[PDB]
RNA sequence: GUAGGGGAGCGUUCAGUCCGCGGAGAAGCCAUACCGGAAGGAGUGGUGGAGCCGACUGAAGUGCGGAUGCCGGCAUGAGU
RNA sequence: AAGCUACACCUCAGAAGGUGAGAGUCCUGUAGGCGAACGAGCCCUGAGUAGGUCGUUGUUCGUGAAACGAUGACUGAAUCCGCGCGGACCACCGCGCAAGGCUAAAUACUCCCAGUGACCGAUAGCGCAUAGUACCGUGAGGGAAAGGUGAAAAGAACCCCGGGAGGGGAGUGAAAGAGAACCUGAAACCGUGGACUUACAAGCAGUCAUGGCACCUUAUGCGUGUUAUGGCGUGCCUAUUGAAGCAUGAGCCGGCGACUUAGACCUGACGUGCGAGCUUAAGUUGAAAAACGGAGGCGGAGC
RNA sequence: UCAGGGAACUGAAACAUCUCAGUACCUGAAGGAGAAGAAAGAGAAUUCGAUUCCGUUAGUAGCGGCGAGCGAACCCGGAU
């Protein structure tokens, strides 16, 4: 099945960008991006993990074990914000020496 | 008969419409016709033999004790060949003249009992918005309860409203026994083709 | 398409009139001949009457 | 008015024979008869003993002239018809051929046709009358 | 379009195979025994209602002489006896006034005898 | 009442329009003693987990018990 | 949550796809706008000939009264008061200049790409949800079946019986009534449990009648299931004068499987429009739609 | 697409002419197309005006064991 770049394998959003998420148990929550890979529309946000049981054996270590880590979610967060919540996005008008297309919403840069 | 118009004039005016109380004995037969002229032709599907992929002579006429057979491609068979399939074909015909220009006629006759807006000029519209061909609208009646078609002639004006989920846009001529039919009113506007 | 059947038409069967199909007399034609002398002129034109039907589709536009 | 309320005029469309499909009616056999050459067909009008062969008396060509029966000539109104405003006014289809007028009930009132041939015994009631008609000299 | 058999054909056979309570074997089970012992159950189901319309009529009769003949005379002596006795025309299941109240059919006995005198 | 002609219809997919229904649960499947003159159609329950019914019109790859029919699955012979 | 609800908002943009279930206003997009260095793209005028005889042949041309073009064999002219044709042939009257060459466009097709569909949706659709593979053949050549965890791998740490395989718990998850022999899961077929039954019985396997024993969710009845016993009772189809036939076919169940399509074609029934008149074809222009187009076709005169 | 070769089942209710059909097949040459093309023409109006394609003429004129069956062109309307 060929997936994820319906999205035209483009991102709303960055490597480093403060985010919210709105979609399901995690909705309204923030972090930060961590890992953001593109043409399958993946996202990690710190504070979204959960309980990976682990390998029963011999990752160098005999017993197995559990572990808390990150579990990644499809673009259904959403995504930069400044005005504190939300936020929709447009703005792509150049910043300081009028190259950079920075990011706005209703308000400043991002 | 001879309802009100808008911004132009106000004036009267009915045709002689074809209105026996409109049968729907023509009016289904014009709607059908178009149905089936608009129609495309594409199912194919494999013949029977060659144009299935398959091979020979399969094995022993007589002796092998198995049924009698001849080739893997026959619509008996699991594999391959529908025996009186689809193929490409036309249903377009041409309807005899008088019927549709008849069948428009009625059609626009239908919409006496209650229905077809004003045929004149009436737009105040701000050169071309939705929001404003929505008010425009709102003041005549067109709330949106109920589909409704419109017809004119100035791109601008048309373009106001190809959006809204009640209207749909057609220019003058390119008119449809079953367009007309089939929102719940006309904005007739347009009124050069509505007066001769 | 459809053909008519040129054994139709200069052969016997004219088509014509309301819609009735005549055809000829036929025996002692050039083939030898004493017999009776009314019947060597009794020869002229028949029309025949339950066969119709399939006359006139071998010659349906009347050639 | 309502799509889903349309009705084709009764009786203008009628079912296929779907043949086969039951012993409801048009069981196993289908239209056909049971044996015999009914079956995938073929063979047309033809007896295969002897057809009914009678004799060929033949002569190939033909031309006709385009009628113009003058019964309706008498009650048209307007007269003295050149028969190229005919043509071009009503009647006399044809382009390939040539016109010609006939006897049909009466005549009455004058008139002055120019068809390409005619009957000379319209000449007898159309002469009577006070009318020409010209053969095309 | 295409138009495969789906959904009908399991349909109809399902109605078929649950006329077939316990019937023996792949009567039951089998959809074409199924079917093809009902073919053979409707003939007997239609000729059976008929007859057994005659069958009570015979069961009637064979109950009625012996109650007859337990007071002296036969059926012939006696469904005669009570139509020559003309207005006694009670007829329909005499056979349940011969089973049940004696008293009454031994009355009728002599009703019938008293007519053939 | 056989071939055969005639009449009125039931059900399947697709299309147009309407009326709507659906995670408080759709189609499909499963049971059933209700209904209609038949093809059939509903009620309720169990299963399922994302689509779908009813009405009117239109178009058909539209209705299987057979064809030593096809594909597939599973039996009998036999614990031989 | 995208659904319900309540209040808003854009619309030259309500085409579409994704997103934990159905989103105009969340994402990709859409209408519209812009858009690069190199980038692709409209006195003469034809001789081994013309013409002829023999064999043949092409167009409607089957040796027919058979012209004309065409060469295989043998022959073989004339110049502008001249040369070829006009269906044996002749005269007249007409049409045209052979034996030198080139020539775009309207036409065809579909390996390839885009869009669309009263086209399929896993026995369908291409043979292939990919494979000319596996497999068969010395070869030429033939030739399969093909699918689905969950929204997300969070893909089951740890414990228990077992060499394992397999399972039972604990966890995760809405659901493990989804666990990787992973959507639904019919039927034939195999079993386990229960009710009612069956070890002197003769049986197309039912049907109708009545007693017995269970049961009570369209359901305490004219019930439902199952029994005992009586009466009656020769599978189905085909093919046939005549089939239970010791005549054909068939192990069973599932799915595939057979009166169609085409054409300005004929001939009827029914229905609609216009009616002494009715109608277009190819095409042109417009297409979220259809108008135009009389060439031509059918009536109207028959023998 | 053009060319050099060129079948037979079949239909004719048998089969020789005939049909199937210059179809299948083989071979040669070329391209995005190709062929054809600029009148010793069509044809009967002293009309026309290179070629190709479509409609119609018309299943008409004709061909034919005058059997089965095969089947033009001109005029006229279009694409160019
Ligand atoms: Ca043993
Ligand atoms: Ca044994
Ligand atoms: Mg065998
Ligand atoms: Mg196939
Ligand atoms: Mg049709
Ligand atoms: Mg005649
Ligand atoms: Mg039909
Ligand atoms: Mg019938
Ligand atoms: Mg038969
Ligand atoms: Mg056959
Ligand atoms: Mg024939
Ligand atoms: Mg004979
Ligand atoms: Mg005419
Ligand atoms: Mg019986
Ligand atoms: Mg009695
Ligand atoms: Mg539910
Ligand atoms: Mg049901
Ligand atoms: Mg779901
Ligand atoms: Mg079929
Ligand atoms: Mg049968
Ligand atoms: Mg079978
Ligand atoms: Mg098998
Ligand atoms: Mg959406
Ligand atoms: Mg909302
Ligand atoms: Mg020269
Ligand atoms: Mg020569
Ligand atoms: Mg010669
Ligand atoms: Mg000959
Ligand atoms: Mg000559
Ligand atoms: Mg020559
Ligand atoms: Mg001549
Ligand atoms: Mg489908
Ligand atoms: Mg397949
Ligand atoms: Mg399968
Ligand atoms: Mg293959
Ligand atoms: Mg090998
Ligand atoms: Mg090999
Ligand atoms: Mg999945
Ligand atoms: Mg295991
Ligand atoms: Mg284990
Ligand atoms: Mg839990
Ligand atoms: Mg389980
Ligand atoms: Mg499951
Ligand atoms: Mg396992
Ligand atoms: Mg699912
Ligand atoms: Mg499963
Ligand atoms: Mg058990
Ligand atoms: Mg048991
Ligand atoms: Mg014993
Ligand atoms: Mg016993
Ligand atoms: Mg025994
Ligand atoms: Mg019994
Ligand atoms: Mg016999
Ligand atoms: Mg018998
Ligand atoms: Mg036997
Ligand atoms: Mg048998
Ligand atoms: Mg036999
Ligand atoms: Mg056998
Ligand atoms: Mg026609
Ligand atoms: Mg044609
Ligand atoms: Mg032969
Ligand atoms: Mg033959
Ligand atoms: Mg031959
Ligand atoms: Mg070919
Ligand atoms: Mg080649
Ligand atoms: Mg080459
Ligand atoms: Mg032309």
């Amino acid at each position: 099945p060929s997936a994820g770049s319906h999205h035209n394998d483009k991102l709303h959003f960055k490597k480093g960008d403060t985010v919210i998420v709105l979609s399901g148990k995690h909705k309204g929550q923030t972090g930060k991006v961590l890992l953001a890979l593109p043409r399958d529309q993946k996202v990690v946000v710190e504070g979204v993990n959960v309980i990976t049981k682990n390998v029963k054996p011999s990752m160098t270590n005999p017993q197995g074990g559990q572990e808390q880590r990150e579990l990644a979610l499809h673009a259904s967060k959403v995504a930069l914000v400044d005005p504190e919540t939300g936020k929709a996005t447009r703005v792509r008008k150049q910043i300081v020496d009028g190259k950079k297309v920075r990011v706005a919403v209703a308000s400043g840069k991002t | 008969m001879a309802q009100i118009n808008v911004i132009g004039q106000n004036g009267g005016r009915t045709i002689e419409l074809p209105l026996p109380e409109v049968n729907s004995g023509v009016l289904h037969e014009v709607v059908t016709w178009q149905l089936a002229s608009r129609r495309r032709g594409t199912a194919s599907t494999r013949t029977r033999a060659q144009v299935s992929k398959t091979g020979r002579k399969m094995y022993g006429q007589k002796g092998t004790g198995n049924a009698r057979h001849g080739d893997r491609s026959v619509p008996t068979f699991v594999g391959g060949g529908v025996a009186f399939g689809p193929k490409p074909r036309s249903y377009d015909y041409t309807l005899p003249r008088q019927v549709r220009q008849l069948g428009l006629a009625m059609a626009i006759a239908s919409r006496q009992e209650g229905g077809k807006l004003v045929a004149v000029d009436g737009f105040d519209i701000a050169d071309a918005k939705t929001k404003n061909f929505i008010s425009w609208a709102k003041q005549n009646g067109l709330d949106g309860t109920e589909k409704v078609l419109l017809v004119t002639d100035d791109e601008n004006t048309r373009r106001a409203a190809r959006n809204v989920s009640w209207v749909s846009v057609l220019p003058v001529a390119g008119v449809n026994v079953y367009d007309i039919l089939r929102h719940d009113r006309l904005v007739i506007d347009a009124a050069a083709l509505e007066i001769v | 398409p459809k053909m008519k059947t040129h054994k139709m038409a200069k052969r016997r069967i004219k088509i014509t009139g309301t819609g009735k199909v005549m055809a000829f007399k036929s025996g002692k034609r050039h083939q030898n001949t004493g017999k009776s002398g009314d019947e060597i002129r009794g020869k002229g034109k028949g029309f025949v009457l339950a066969k119709a039907e399939w006359a006139r589709m071998k010659l349906m536009l009347p050639r | 008015m309502k799509l889903h309320d349309l009705k084709p005029t009764p009786g203008s469309r009628k079912d296929r024979k779907r043949v086969g499909r039951g012993p409801g009616g048009t069981d196993k056999t289908a239209g056909r008869g049971h044996k015999g050459q009914k079956s995938r067909s073929g063979a047309g009008k033809g007896a295969f003993f002897e057809g009914g062969r009678s004799r060929l008396i033949a002569r190939l060509p033909k031309r006709g002239f385009n009628n113009v029966g003058t019964t309706y000539e008498v009650v048209k109104l307007s007269q003295l018809q050149d028969l190229e405003d005919t043509t071009f006014d009503r009647d006399t289809l044809e382009a390939y051929r040539l016109v010609r007028r006939k006897n049909r009930p009466v005549k009455l009132l004058a008139s002055g046709e120019i068809s390409r041939a005619v009957t000379v015994h319209v000449d007898a009631a159309s002469a009577a009358a006070i009318k020409a008609v010209e053969a095309a000299g | 379009p295409r138009a495969k058999t789906g959904i009908v054909r399991r349909r109809r056979h399902k109605k078929v195979l649950k006329r077939a309570k316990g019937f023996w074997g792949s009567r039951s089970k089998q959809y074409r025994n199924a079917f093809q012992t009902l073919l053979n159950a409707a003939t007997y189901e239609y000729r059976d209602r008929r007859n057994k319309k005659r069958d009570f009529r015979r069961l009637w009769i064979q109950r009625i002489n012996a109650g007859a003949r337990l007071h002296g005379m036969n059926y012939s002596t006696f469904i005669n006896g009570l139509k020559r006795a003309n207005i006694d025309l009670n007829r329909k299941v005499l056979a349940d006034i011969a089973a049940r109240e004696p008293e009454a059919f031994k009355a009728l006995v002599d009703a019938s005898r008293n007519a053939r005198q």
